[PDB]
Formats: structure tokens, C-alpha cells, sequence
């Protein structure tokens, strides 16, 4: 369902055994809740440009150089994703996790350089 | 995170450890502790939710801590100074 | 520290009179639990008979622990 506790209670039963009080829900921190939510919406908005971008050429080839159309399709989808953020947000609101996460530690473009980083001194040690 | 002891946290707690008994711990269990203690952090906010002082009690009894309201005001008799408990044993 | 410095980081993480009565006492669990895995560690340290305790025995006991409860 677009509830996500319900699937949050399963997999922490699942994950989790039945000694293990799990019928007490903690409240996750509104700093954790903001975290995964703002994770949640940078990757949605960069898969949202890079799709929008990747699909024009195909939708000015059958669209026949509407521009006005599209920017009411553009709309539309947006507000769109408006409203499923909406019920996202409220739903985390509602889902219960653990606050220990960051968003730093889950965004890619820190994760991604630091390996580039541990390659590069990698290699650096193996020619010295 | 923020919540996990640092390592005089730990001391401290081991200061009172060695008042009840004492015993002896090296440097970088504490660094072990801290992690750890995050971890078990989040195993007790998932083991306890919202707070209420059944579901703590219930909670705390599961885990094995203690047996009933009985072992926890003796608990905090046992681990605190006199006049927390006196607020203590007048909430429960 | 204290166990009111230990319940006021508790409170923190969750984020009256009885509310933080409440955090003292599961400041005092957890308290205990810390207790408890330490001197079982100790104990398996002076099982093995180590000049210093070491991190494994940490872990294994704090993996017991979880698993148990």
C-alpha cells in the first residue's frame, strides 16, 4: 500500500525476531524524517530533469513543435509529483525508523569521490 | 552520531561500575563501546517507541534489565543520588 | 557524566515531570545494559587470559546481546 509502515513493520519482523520488542514504534527524529525525505526529492528532481532532457528530441518528433502543449504536459506532471510528495512527506511522518542516518553518508557525490580519491592514492603507492 | 558516549561518558559509567565493583577496561573497547552504543541506541528506540511508563516497563522487562517497577525504582536507587529517586519512587 | 546527562541525550534522540522520569529510567536500563556487556567481555578476556582486553570480545558480546533480546 502507499503506507509505508505497514511494509516498515513487516520487514522489521522479518529483519527482527519476536523476542525483540518490536510492537514499540519509535518517533524517528523530524532531522531524520527531513533527511530521507530530502534524499528522496534530489533524486527524483535529477531522474526528472535528465528524463525531461533525454525524451525531448522523441517529443518534438510526435509532439510537431507544440510548445505550449508541452509546457501544460511539464505542468502537469509537476504538480503531480506535487501531490505524490505530499502524500510521501505524511507518510514518513508516519513511518517509524531509527534517527542514526545521514543524508550525507547516502548522497553519491561524496561516497563517489572518495573512492576516486582511495583509487588514485592506490595507484600513486603501486608506481612509487 | 551525536548520541553515542564519548569515551569519558564511558569512563564515568565504568567510574561507577568500579564503585560497585571494581574492574579494569582498556582504550579501545571504549571506541568499540561508542559504536556499538549507537547501534544499541537504535536498538532501544526501535525496542521503545513513544513513551509511556507500561510500555518502558514492559520493554525493560522483555530485555531483561529488570523483572518489574520494583527492580526499576531499585535500579535507580541503586545507579542515582537520593533525591531523584524520592522523585522517582513518587512517580511510581 | 550522569544518568540525567545520559536521559537528557535520550530525550534529544526521541526529539514534563513525568517524561523525564520516564528518560531517567531508560537512561538507568540502558545503563545496565552497558554494564552487562562490558563485564561480559571481561569475563571472556579473563577466560582467554589477555594482558588487555581486545575489541573482538566487545563485539561478540554486544552480538550476543542483540541476538538474545
Amino acid at each position: 500500500p502507499w503506507e509505508f509502515r505497514k511494509v516498515i513493520q513487516a520487514e522489521y519482523r522479518e529483519r527482527l525476531p519476536r523476542n525483540y520488542e518490536l510492537k514499540h514504534w519509535k518517533k524517528p527524529s523530524k532531522i531524520m524524517i527531513g533527511s530521507i525525505l530530502r534524499l528522496l526529492e534530489t533524486n527524483t528532481v535529477s531522474a526528472l530533469d535528465s528524463v525531461f532532457e533525454k525524451y525531448e528530441k522523441e517529443m518534438n518528433q510526435m509532439t510537431h513543435g507544440d510548445n505550449n502543449e508541452v509546457k501544460r504536459i511539464y505542468s502537469k506532471k509537476e504538480r503531480l509529483l506535487e501531490i505524490i510528495l505530499t502524500k510521501i512527506k505524511k507518510k514518513l511522518r508516519q513511518a517509524k525508523f531509527p534517527s542514526r542516518i545521514s543524508e550525507r553518508d547516502l548522497d553519491i557525490e561524496y561516497i563517489y569521490s572518495k573512492r576516486q580519491f582511495i583509487q588514485n592514492r592506490y595507484s600513486q603507492e603501486l608506481q612509487n | 552520531s551525536i548520541k553515542p558516549l564519548q569515551i569519558m561518558d564511558l569512563k564515568h559509567l565504568t567510574r561507577q561500575f568500579l564503585n560497585e565493583n571494581r574492574i579494569i577496561l582498556p582504550k579501545q573497547t571504549w571506541s568499540t563501546i561508542q559504536e556499538e552504543s549507537l547501534n544499541i541506541m537504535d536498538f532501544l528506540k526501535q525496542k521503545i517507541g513513544t513513551l509511556q511508563k507500561q510500555e518502558l516497563v514492559d520493554s525493560f522487562i522483555d530485555m531483561g534489565i529488570i523483572n518489574n517497577v520494583d527492580d526499576m525504582f531499585e535500579l535507580a536507587h541503586e545507579l542515582l543520588p537520593l533525591e531523584l529517586q524520592s522523585r522517582i519512587e513518587s512517580y511510581l | 557524566m550522569d544518568t540525567e546527562a545520559l536521559a537528557n541525550y535520550l530525550l534529544r534522540q526521541l526529539s514534563s515531570s513525568q517524561e523525564y522520569n520516564k528518560k531517567l529510567l531508560l537512561a538507568c536500563g540502558f545503563q545496565a545494559i552497558l554494564r552487562k556487556i562490558l563485564l561480559d567481555a571481561r569475563t571472556r578476556a579473563t577466560a582467554e587470559g589477555l594482558r588487555e582486553v581486545y575489541p573482538y570480545h566487545i563485539e561478540a558480546a554486544t552480538q550476543a546481546f542483540l541476538d538474545s533480546q
